């Protein structure tokens, strides 16, 4: 099926800037769509054994997630190429903008939320990774998700890792103990602490590794009472942030909070937000 | 560099298989006495080198090299705080590099722009390695696997060694194993107190 | 001496309520119904009570602070026991 | 050993099986868990709201099948780490916590908080099996271990005594007893160099015979089966591994992890002749 004899070199937003990935304009029938460049040193006897687990990826059409076409191997190199879209994500729209209201906040959290729960309900995939990186937003005005981990042996054999200054890691994960639905909810609370402010907010508003790995375990979760925002907004992120597991709400539960409900009720212009911010 | 053939760094500096590449495809039971005597040779060979005032400040299970039972250490002179860079997306950790390192060194920086040298490396911090370097020759595998990096900084930061879940033996092995992994830097102990003691064999055949 | 609060039975339960808490005297029958032995007497949480339909926050609010007394109260009797049997 | 036993591959029958000894008040619930095909992977994954869709609209029924679970997780996530300096995580972690929420708040001429009582209850919580552990056979013999046992016991009965007696301050009390405890935990943390800190329980199978093995069982308020006052007669431990604060998990081939006393007595009695079981041995050397 899919084979990079077919596909193109075209533009790309940076060289080098972060990971790198290529946008590709397909010859026939002329299907644009991106690409990732993945990087493994692995034999080939586990090739075959990560082949075969991403064929998960492809078999979920949900609207709330980014399509996938296809995975091939190329001199070294993994590529699994994903529906291409022209608004970019979360992080660069942050840095441009400087925060996000809260209408635009409470529709990303309904996709998200939606996306979480068809995910976990359907094919029981904990995301595991959810940060304001991860979430692409077209021009019409949709949301999707995307980079979720499906293949566990991956990360086993992966080449590198890479900490940051910012980290969205649980408490409990830190400690050494197992992964749960229950940690992807204390990550989307700080990611919507993360948009809310405008800045990582784990150092109240430098220093090394261990004294933010330590800093999150021991200290209160950050708050949002400094600033005056709605009230259910508040105690959405305080159901979302509590250190022990068990007081962390589901997100079957999260639906049917007055904040989602209210979100679920209105209606705002997203495409009109999306194209002012971005080049047209 | 001459007693246990220590390496300065193709008639000469032959290099071929290691300890890392045997251990882990061959995935071969090495004997007891096999592994008295690499470890004796190892032991002997660091002592020899702490006595020439110089820091062995990269020690791993691949820089170590077997032929025909002559142990041979190398690559003592490289390594610093200003060998590994890498981009704004963080500090590039390799895969199996954050379980060698004593609790006074996990510290690291988190921007990859540290002006000198981040890292002070001291013959107390030398000999904790020697502790991993044992536990994965006797029972097979490497420390706290299956862990993303920021759960093995704070893990390690605390204090902590793997559960020997995977050892029968008696206590003279775990206890130089909690010996060398002390948290203390001063409580340690020294190449020589560590060859005597390997010397008097916990067992035989 | 009261008995150990893990083998509690119902009726116990109520009389607990009668006694520490019997202001709040529209909500007895709730114990009743969801069938609040002593061993769940314990682990009730806050999401849980709220389920089982204490819809005013004040109450609410007395109701744990007086559950949370009495647990507090059931840990001594586990304390002075162990470490009875430390000095044995 | 890990063989046998496996909670995340576990087919609906075995589910709906395990449940049956719970208790005697859940027999209807059989069929409906049957229908939905709860596997173990969603059994160890419940959560309230979903057992309002089996019809279990009981809270006090709801209890009992939490509390089966999460001892179940326990037992299985964590059966290779149970040792010594883990349980002193917990011990250090929730002291810390709330020495740190106390100066943060700095409150004064306040009363003590509900939320400040339930974290006194949760750290308390986790100095049981903490204790539990430490006054059994491997840390029984040695004066060290009995004057720490010592030593965190009063610093715990101070914490749960200023607490219950009366209300606010105490504030600077139960702060200083909280640094006591974390710099007790850290001390069995790090300074202590005994190698049996680190080496957690382990797994092995017992083969008993028409005699009537009297082990009588002294089920806790937690459902641990932990054998108790073996009788001298010689074939018992001649024969049987057997020994005091051993537990048992599984009959034949079957878990009762977090059941009930009663059941366990029964389907003992009413087993085979030859009956096969599943001992969590405590901690030991293999001197060779
Ligand atoms: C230490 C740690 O937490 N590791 C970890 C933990 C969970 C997840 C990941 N993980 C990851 O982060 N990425 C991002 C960074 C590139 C992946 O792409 C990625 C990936 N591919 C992928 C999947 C779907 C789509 I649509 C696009 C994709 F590219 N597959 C197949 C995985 O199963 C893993 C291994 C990935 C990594
Ligand atoms: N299909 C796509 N559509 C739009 N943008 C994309 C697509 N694929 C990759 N990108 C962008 O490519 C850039 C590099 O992505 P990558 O390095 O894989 O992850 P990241 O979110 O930027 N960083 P990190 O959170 O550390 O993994 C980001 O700006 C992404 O938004
Ligand atoms: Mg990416």
């Amino acid at each position: 099926e899919l084979s990079d004899e077919d596909l193109e070199k075209l533009g790309e937003l940076g060289s080098g800037n972060g990971g790198v990935v290529m946008k590709v304009r397909h010859t026939h029938t002329h299907l644009i769509m991106a690409r990732k460049l993945i990087h493994l040193e692995v034999k080939p006897a586990i090739k075959k054994q990560i082949l075969r687990e991403l064929k998960v990826l492809h078999e979920c059409n949900f609207p709330h997630i980014v399509g996938f076409y296809g995975a091939f191997y190329s001199d070294g190199e993994i590529s699994i190429c994903m529906e291409y879209m022209d608004g970019g994500s979360l992080d660069l729209i942050l840095k441009r903008a400087g925060r996000i209201p809260e209408s635009i906040l409470g529709r990303i959290t309904l996709a998200v939320l939606k996306g979480l729960s068809y995910l976990r309900d359907n094919h029981a995939i904990i995301h595991r990774d959810v940060k304001p990186s991860n979430i692409l937003v077209n021009s019409s005005g949709e949301i999707k998700i995307c980079d979720f981990g499906v293949s566990g042996q991956l990360i086993d054999s992966m080449a590198n890792s890479f900490v940051g200054t910012r980290s969205y890691m649980s408490p409990e994960r830190l400690q050494g103990t197992h992964y749960s639905v229950q940690s992807d909810i204390w990550s989307l609370g700080l990611s919507l602490v993360e948009m809310a402010i405008g800045m990582y907010p784990i150092p109240p508003p430098a220093m090394a590794i261990f004294e933010l790995l330590d800093y999150i375990v021991n200290e209160p979760p950050p708050k949002l009472e400094h600033k005056i925002f709605s009230t259910e907004f508040k105690d959405f992120v305080d159901i979302c942030l509590k250190k022990q597991p068990d007081e962390r709400a589901d997100l079957k539960t999260l639906l049917s909070h007055p904040w989602i409900r209210k979100a679920e009720l209105e209606e705002v212009d997203i495409s009109g937000w999306v194209c002012k911010t971005m080049d047209l | 560099t001459r007693h246990e053939n220590l390496v300065l760094f193709v008639t000469s500096l032959c290099k071929g298989n290691t300890l890392y590449t045997y251990i882990h495809q061959r995935r071969e039971k090495f004997a007891m006495n096999r592994t008295l005597l690499i470890a004796q040779q190892i032991a002997q060979g660091m002592g020899y080198l702490h006595a020439r005032e110089i820091i062995h400040k990269d020690l791993r299970t691949k820089n170590i090299f077997i032929e025909n039972g002559k142990v041979i250490i190398t690559d003592f002179g490289l390594f610093s705080s200003t060998k590994l860079l890498y981009c704004d997306m963080g500090l590039g950790v390799p895969h199996n590099w954050l379980c060698y390192l004593a609790p006074e060194l996990i510290r690291a920086l988190q921007p990859e722009k540290p002006r000198g040298e981040c890292l002070e490396f001291t013959p107390y911090s030398d000999v904790y390695s020697f502790g991993t370097v044992w536990y994965e020759l006797i029972c097979g595998e490497f420390t706290f696997k299956d862990q993303p990096a920021e759960s093995i900084i704070w893990q390690v930061g605390r204090g902590m060694k793997q559960s020997l879940a995977n050892l029968q033996s008696g206590r003279d092995v775990k206890d130089l194993l909690m010996l060398c992994w002390t948290y203390e830097k001063e409580h340690r102990p020294q190449f020589a107190r560590l060859l005597s003691l390997l010397e008097h064999l916990p067992k035989k055949r | 001496r009261p008995k150990a609060v893990y083998l509690w039975t119902v009726s116990d339960v109520l009389k607990w309520y009668r006694r520490h808490c019997g202001e709040y005297t529209q909500y007895e029958q709730l114990f009743a119904q969801h069938d609040i032995t002593g061993r769940a007497l314990l682990r009730i949480t806050d999401s849980s009570l709220q389920r089982m339909g204490v819809t005013d926050n004040r109450d609410r609010e007395a109701i744990w602070r007086e559950i949370v007394k009495q647990r507090l109260k059931t840990d001594i009797m586990e304390i002075r026991d162990m470490e009875r049997l430390n000095i044995y | 050993p890990m063989a046998y036993i496996n909670i995340a591959e576990w087919t609906p029958d075995q589910v709906t099986d395990w449940i049956k000894g719970l208790d005697e008040s859940m027999k209807g619930y059989l069929y409906e868990f049957s229908k939905q095909e709860i596997g173990g992977r969603a059994l160890l994954n419940i959560r309230p709201y979903e057992l309002e869709n089996l019809g279990m609209l009981r809270i006090g029924h709801q209890e009992i099948v939490l509390e089966a679970v999460e001892n179940l997780r326990n037992f299985h996530y964590h059966l290779k780490n149970d040792n010594l300096q883990f349980m002193a995580l917990h011990v250090a972690t929730a002291a810390k916590n709330l020495h740190r929420e106390l100066a943060r708040n700095h409150a004064e001429s306040t009363k003590i908080d509900t939320r400040i009582l339930h974290d006194i209850t949760r750290t308390i919580a986790t100095l049981k099996p903490l204790v539990g552990s430490l006054e059994r056979t491997p840390f029984r013999k040695q004066e060290m271990y009995r004057e720490y046992c010592g030593n965190v016991l009063k610093c715990g009965l101070e914490l749960a005594t200023i607490a219950h007696r009366d209300r606010f301050q105490p504030v600077p009390a139960i702060r200083q007893s909280a640094e006591r405890l974390e710099n007790l935990a850290n001390f069995v943390i790090q300074d202590i160099s005994d190698p049996m800190v680190l080496q957690p329980a382990s797994l092995n199978l017992v083969t008993l015979k028409e005699s009537e093995l009297g082990f009588n069982i002294e089920s806790s308020y937690n459902g641990i089966h932990r054998v108790t006052d073996i009788k001298y007669n010689s074939p018992a431990h001649n024969s049987g591994k057997i020994e005091d604060g051993d537990e048992i998990v599984q009959i034949n081939y079957q878990t009762v992890v977090g059941w009930q006393h009663r059941t366990v007595l029964e389907h003992l009695r009413e087993a085979l002749p030859d009956v096969v079981l599943t001992v969590k041995k405590r901690p030991k050397h293999t001197k060779m």
